[PDB]
C-alpha cells in the first residue's frame, strides 16, 4: 500500500509479549544515583557523520 | 565470655561468588512463614541475562 509516496511492506509483524512492570524501589533509586559505570541514567547520542557526542 | 581465643586470617576478595552447600537441624518451621519471609526478603523482580540454552 502507498498512503502517500510512503511505501509499504506486503507482510504484517507485531509484537507479542509484553514484560510484567517492575515498580520502583529505594534500592534502585540509590542505584540510579550512584551513576555507576554500566547504569549511568544517560545514554549519549553521536553525530553520524563524525562521531562526537 | 564464653568465646575462643584466635586471631583472624585475612582473605583476599574474590571476585566473583563462591558456592555454598547448607546443612539442616532438627528444628522446624511452618512452610507458610517460610514462603512469606522469602517473598519480605527476596529482590526477585529483575531482568535476567538469558544464557545459550544449546
Amino acid at each position: 500500500a502507498n498512503v502517500w509516496g510512503v511505501r509499504l511492506a506486503d507482510s504484517l509483524s507485531s509484537p507479542t509479549i509484553e514484560t510484567r512492570t517492575r515498580h520502583y524501589t529505594l534500592h534502585d533509586f540509590y542505584s540510579d544515583l550512584d551513576a555507576s559505570v554500566g547504569k549511568e541514567p544517560w545514554r549519549p547520542l553521536r553525530n553520524q557523520r563524525t562521531n562526537e557526542i | 565470655l564464653g568465646m575462643r581465643i584466635s586471631a583472624l586470617q585475612s582473605l583476599s576478595d574474590t571476585p566473583a561468588p563462591v558456592q555454598w552447600l547448607p546443612q539442616y537441624t532438627i528444628d522446624q518451621v511452618a512452610v507458610d512463614e517460610g514462603d512469606a519471609m522469602v517473598s519480605q526478603l527476596t529482590q526477585l523482580p529483575l531482568r535476567p541475562d538469558y544464557g545459550s540454552i544449546w
